[PDB]
């Protein structure tokens, strides 16, 4: 498989902004994000579009419509700058297609 | 020998074969 | 086939009648054992250890039989007392999305010991030669895996093989038969089999109180007159049969 | 610490067998504590965690209001050289599980106990637990280690009184409540007190072979026992099956004064056995 | 609590071969899947191979294949893998994480990350 990913998305720390993935025909298998800070290591966010892990707040959620995968952070802060990925699983080829992160800057 | 256990609880032990050296104090026969 | 998990399997209900319901043309050899006779003996652990050993090479899987596959990846003793299932999928496993997923080994310096695994990270040796870690002549990797592609025939599909190793040591009463039951019969003399007491007698169901832990009824006479139902929890009387003295 | 020690008139008779008795008179050969016995009284105020030898058997116990007493492990080595039994116990959940470790030192309570991991032959983490004015709650423990089993009787009862800590006077039997078929070569004890600093005083008997006297009543319940090396009174009452003896001489025993020393008389020659001859000869017969 | 020490790493001449290992500790070694994903400075992650709770292996990239293998040990704990023929495309830092779900008999094919790592710095040239 192989996901578009925005090169760099910047926004001012007073609104939302738009973090999508989107494939080819990815309309019911699973997707999975993941945030990892400059230097530190990754962190699990809001995954299948459906529920979030013990400890990410309200503001991240995530969601799915036809074929784009949009993760939705709210009230973006100097603290959450950080690189988003997106997994999917694409079965059809037995692997974990990554795709290149987007740098957000408030 | 005990009295029975509806008058007290005292018992006295009797030994057969000893002249209480080999174990109030009697030494019967 | 030479990285084989190993699950240890602790105190349960073992129903050995599950392991005939998957897809047809599966063997059930067993070694020293008999299905008909699989839950009648008391075993304490029971390991299962996992490889996809395929082809015309599970006829070897034997204690005391050499072949190519079983003389370097697994040795078996022969004490082997199981039952050896080599069932066929041929629907998740054989894609073409990867061909190298399974791995398949060589050759070795020695025997392998038995009931041992051999996880190595070096390269083979020809035994007189600068190896240095390089593909070159005499020094290449053992590890000579094969092809999985849905076209070949019935003796090149993947087997899902798993044998089970049933042990015997110092242990308390651990898995021995799934279960049982008989329907039991109330007010006629009939034979009995509550909870290992093999007796003759009456059930009536008299009304005393047992403590939640009591199972047993035993009287004065040490003599069980009482059992508690397993199934149902409820207090019945074992009363002797009906007997006495004829006179003529 | 100089732990005291105080008496245990009448406590720590479980149930031996799983029999429902109705007015019956039974004389079992089991490990029970013996009457008016030396208990130590370890007292946790300002704490203390020993490594008490379990023998064959403890009668642990505790009167407090709270739950700081919450806790046990077992083993021998305890230094992940051999397996444990620790029974890790807390609010509505156990812990109980037979994996080794090294704990770190000495055990306190969070998983904080233990640091390390290893493999678990066991999976009893089952979820039901083992556990007013001045109502303390006494909670005694009888810990046992036979051939495949660990007996833990146990059981719980309220105290009205309060009097200076000391065991009362009533006799109380304990059910069973978790029979896990776990076999370990257990030497060593040890309790875990939980340290939440953010005290109690926790009663440790020993078990010796014995033989008692347990009477069963209507209901199915033990409801007083005598035993049978406290008192010549006792004797009399147990070799008898009955609980008030008559007026009358009765036999109870024979004593009979036994040795002190193991002598060893063997001749005093000293060479080797031509075994060698015949044995490891050169030439056999016919 | 997750404490997943990784080690083995360093400058080697491309064409030779090493073992890496990561080691679990806090958690049962036996319900969770283990992955094993590079990371490229600056570059994004890549994601290499990975193996369930039992011993299986998943699948690999398309530039890996017959290289790599990877293994599991249940007994010491331990997920390994050894590498041969590394090439001047093979330098990222390999990070070892583990697997949220339990891995129930009977699911769908759906394995997601869920503790990271550190890990370790191997470069060839
Ligand atoms: C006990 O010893 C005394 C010693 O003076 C002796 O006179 C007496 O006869 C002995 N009685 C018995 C029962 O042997
Ligand atoms: C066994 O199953 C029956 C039927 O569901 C039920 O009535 C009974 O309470 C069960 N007993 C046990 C041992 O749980
Ligand atoms: C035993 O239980 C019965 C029924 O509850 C009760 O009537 C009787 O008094 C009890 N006997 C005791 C507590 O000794």
């Amino acid at each position: 498989y192989e996901l578009t990913q925005p090169p760099s998305v910047s926004v001012a720390p007073g609104q939302t902004a738009r973090i999508t993935c989107g494939g080819n025909n990815i309309g019911s298998k699973s997707v999975h994000w993941y945030q990892q800070k400059p230097g530190q290591a990754p962190v699990l966010v809001v995954y299948d579009d459906s529920d979030r892990p013990s400890g990410i707040p309200e503001r991240f959620s995530g969601s799915n419509s036809g074929n784009t995968a949009t993760l939705t952070i709210s009230r973006v802060e100097a603290g959450d700058e950080a690189d988003y990925y997106c997994q999917v699983w694409d079965s059809r080829s037995d692997r974990v297609v990554f795709g290149g992160g987007t740098k957000l800057t408030a | 020998i005990t009295p029975g256990t509806n008058t007290s609880n005292q018992v006295a032990v009797l030994y057969q074969g000893v002249n209480c050296t080999e174990v109030n104090v009697f030494q019967t026969r | 086939v030479y990285a084989w998990n190993r699950k240890r399997i602790s105190n349960c209900v073992a129903d050995y009648s599950v392991l005939y319901n998957l897809a047809p043309f599966f063997t059930f050899k067993c070694y020293g054992v008999s299905p008909t006779k699989l839950n009648d003996l008391c075993f304490t652990n029971v390991y299962a250890d996992s490889f996809v050993i395929r082809g015309d090479e599970v006829r070897q899987i034997a204690p005391g039989q050499t072949g190519n596959i079983a003389d370097y990846n697994y040795k078996l003793p022969d004490d082997f007392t199981g039952c050896v299932i080599a069932w066929n999928s041929n629907k998740l496993d054989s894609k073409v999305s990867g061909n190298y997923n399974y791995l398949y080994r060589l050759f070795r310096k020695s025997n392998l010991k038995p009931f041992e695994r051999d996880i190595s990270t070096e390269i083979y040796q020809a035994g007189n030669k600068p190896c240095n870690g390089v593909a070159g002549f005499n020094c290449y990797f053992p590890l000579r895996s094969y092809s999985f592609r849905p076209t070949y025939g019935v003796g090149h599909q993947p087997y899902r093989v798993v044998v089970l190793s049933f042990e015997l040591l110092h242990a308390p009463a651990t898995v021995c038969g799934p279960k049982k039951s008989t329907n039991l019969v109330k007010n006629k003399c009939v034979n009995f089999n509550f909870n290992g007491l093999k007796g003759t007698g009456v059930l009536t169901e008299s009304n005393k109180k047992f403590l939640p832990f009591q199972q047993f009824g035993r009287d004065i006479a040490d003599t069980t007159d009482a059992v508690r139902d397993p199934q149902t929890l409820e207090i019945l009387d074992i009363t002797p049969c009906s007997f006495g003295g004829v006179s003529v | 610490l100089p732990p005291a020690y105080t008496n245990s008139f009448t406590r720590g008779v479980y149930y031996p067998d799983k029999v429902f008795r109705s007015s019956v008179l039974h004389s079992t050969q089991d490990l029970f504590l013996p009457f008016f016995s030396n208990v130590t009284w370890f007292h946790v105020i300002r704490f203390d965690n020993p490594v008490l030898p379990f023998n064959d058997g403890v009668y642990f116990a505790s009167i407090e209001k709270s739950n700081i007493i919450r806790g046990w492990i077992f083993g021998t080595t305890l230094d992940s050289k051999t397996q444990s039994l620790l029974i890790v116990n807390n609010a509505t959940n156990v812990v109980i599980k037979v994996c080794e470790f090294q704990f770190c030192n000495d055990p306190f309570l969070e998983f904080r106990v233990y640091s390390s991991a290893n493999n678990c032959t066991f999976e009893y983490v089952s979820q039901p637990f083992l556990m007013q004015g001045n109502f303390k709650n006494l909670r005694e423990f009888v810990f046992k280690n036979i051939d495949g089993y660990f007996k833990i009787y146990s059981k719980h009862t309220p105290i009205i009184v309060r009097e200076p800590e000391d065991l009362p006077q009533g006799f109380s039997a304990l059910e069973p409540l978790v029979d896990l078929p776990i076999g370990i070569n257990i030497t060593r004890f040890q309790t875990l007190l939980a340290l939440h600093r953010s005290a109690a005083a926790y009663y440790v008997g020993y078990l010796q072979p014995r033989t008692f006297l347990l009477k069963y009543n209507e209901n199915g319940t033990i409801t007083d026992a005598v035993d049978c090396a406290l008192d010549p009174l006792s004797e009399t009452k147990c070799t008898l099956k009955s609980f008030t003896v008559e007026k009358g001489i009765y036999q109870t025993s024979n004593f009979r004064v036994q040795p002190t020393e193991s002598i060893v008389r063997f001749p005093n020659i000293t060479n080797l056995c031509p075994f060698d001859e015949v044995f490891n000869a050169t030439r056999f017969a016919s | 609590e997750v404490q997943l020490v990784e080690s083995g790493g360093g400058l080697v001449q491309p064409g030779r071969s090493l073992r890496l290992s990561c080691a679990a500790s806090g958690f049962t070694f036996d319900d969770y899947a283990i992955h094993w994903v590079r990371q490229a400075p600056g570059k994004g992650l890549e994601w290499v191979s990975g193996i369930t709770w039992n011993s299986g292996t998943i699948g690999y990239a398309d530039s890996v294949k017959g290289r790599f293998t990877i293994s599991r040990d249940n007994a010491k704990n331990s997920l390994y893998l050894q590498m041969n023929s590394l090439r001047a495309e093979d330098t990222a830092l390999y990070y070892c994480a583990k697997h949220h779900q339990i891995a129930v008999a009977g699911d769908a094919e759906d394995y997601y990350f869920d503790y990271w790592g550190q890990g370790t710095l191997v470069t060839v040239s």
